[PDB]
Formats: structure tokens, sequence, C-alpha cells
């Protein structure tokens, strides 16, 4: 802390220790995605 | 003679029941980098 005090009778506020823990915040996203079984059939049945 | 040699490849390969389905689990996760949720005895 930037410390300063002074004066003749002006009260001197003592030194200050500041520790702040500041958290993070999660936001898990998701897009859905579609592949049909008719799409996967042609790789995996091997027609003529 | 060629007929039953196409047959006895088919009728002698499978040891797992829906063997195509485990081949579907391989041929997706190789294209898509170890998809989760492949192995489920449950239905969600």
């Amino acid at each position: 802390v930037p410390r300063v005090a002074t004066g003749a009778g002006i009260p001197t506020s003592r030194q200050t220790t500041v520790m702040v823990s500041k958290y993070s915040e999660k936001s898990p996203i998701t897009i859905p995605f579609e592949i049909s079984a008719a799409c996967l059939t042609h790789l995996k049945e091997t027609f003529e | 003679s060629f007929g039953p040699m196409k047959r006895e490849v088919m009728e002698f390969d499978p040891e797992d029941p829906y063997k195509v389905s485990k081949m579907r689990k391989l041929e997706r996760s190789i294209a898509k980098g170890y998809v989760y949720g492949a192995d489920h005895q449950a239905i969600t």
C-alpha cells in the first residue's frame, strides 16, 4: 500500500496488508453435430 | 469354387456378435480422435 501520514493531531492510519484471491469462472460449451446412419452405412457395408 | 470361397471368408471370420458395431466404434474415433461415450452397456 502507498503509505502516508502526517500532522499534529491528525490520526495516522497504520500500514495495510491486502491479499485478494480472485476466482475464475467456467463456461463449458457444446454444439451438437449430426451424422446419419445412412451416411455411415456406405463406408461400412461395401456395396458393389 | 469361387462362390464358397467368398462364403467361407464371411462364415469363418466373426467371433463377436455385432462385429460391425465395434468396427463402427473404431472407424469413427479414428476419424474423430477418441470419441467419448463409445463403450456403454447402458442406454442414455
